[PDB]
């Protein structure tokens, strides 16, 4: 029984693996990701230049 | 030859030291490249001119 | 289309511009304000 | 003179215009993280 209760855990730290994954993708995925801000300041840079 | 086992076990040990794979420190030292206009270039130049 | 609209005035401001410099070469609004990489942001301020 | 004042209202508003859309797509993106933190959450409060 101890041993189930060892191998659920596995499973669940596989899952909370699982879980920051599709957080990073979704903010990759993001409209406000990286890039709309990166060429954002980089347009208004070159602006206030 | 020495030379060459001495200069790979300092590369190995600072890739690890600094957390840098394999396929990082090809891509950023490499000089073979695609030669293909990228859309990362197209879309810099598309703003540029 | 507030855009649309905002690019139109800038056209009739630098035909305006033209007439009094009598200047036909003069280009200002040269094109690509709404930029697809920024979803059409940063086009007021590349207008202004 | 006339004709840049008028267009240059204009180009203000439509700045105005894309302030308020950045910043309510930053809102909504927020939102996005916390849902799925919260779905997350209750899968693994079920394994739990």
């Amino acid at each position: 029984i101890r041993r189930e209760a060892a191998q659920m855990q596995v499973e669940y730290q596989e899952t909370q693996q699982a879980h920051t994954q599709a957080q990073l993708e979704l903010l990759q995925r993001k409209f406000t990701n990286k890039a709309l801000y990166s060429w954002m300041r980089g347009k208004l840079s070159a602006i206030y230049y | 030859l020495p030379r060459l086992v001495i200069w790979l076990y300092q590369v190995t040990q600072w890739l690890t030291e600094a957390e840098i794979t394999t396929e990082a420190i090809w891509l950023l030292c490499t000089p073979e490249f695609s030669g293909n206009i990228s859309p990362e270039i197209s879309n810099l130049l598309n703003n540029l001119r | 289309q507030f855009f649309d609209l905002t690019q139109s005035f800038c056209l009739m401001a630098q035909e305006a511009l033209r007439r009094e410099l009598t200047d036909n070469g003069v280009t200002f609004i040269r094109g690509g304000a709404w930029n697809g990489t920024t979803a059409g942001l940063m086009a007021g301020e590349t207008l202004l | 003179p006339v004709m840049l004042e008028r267009t240059r209202n204009l180009v203000a508003q439509l700045t105005q215009f894309g302030t308020s859309l950045l910043s309510m797509a930053e809102h909504d993106d927020a939102d996005e993280l916390t849902t799925l933190l919260l779905q997350q959450g209750m899968e693994l409060a079920t394994q739990s």
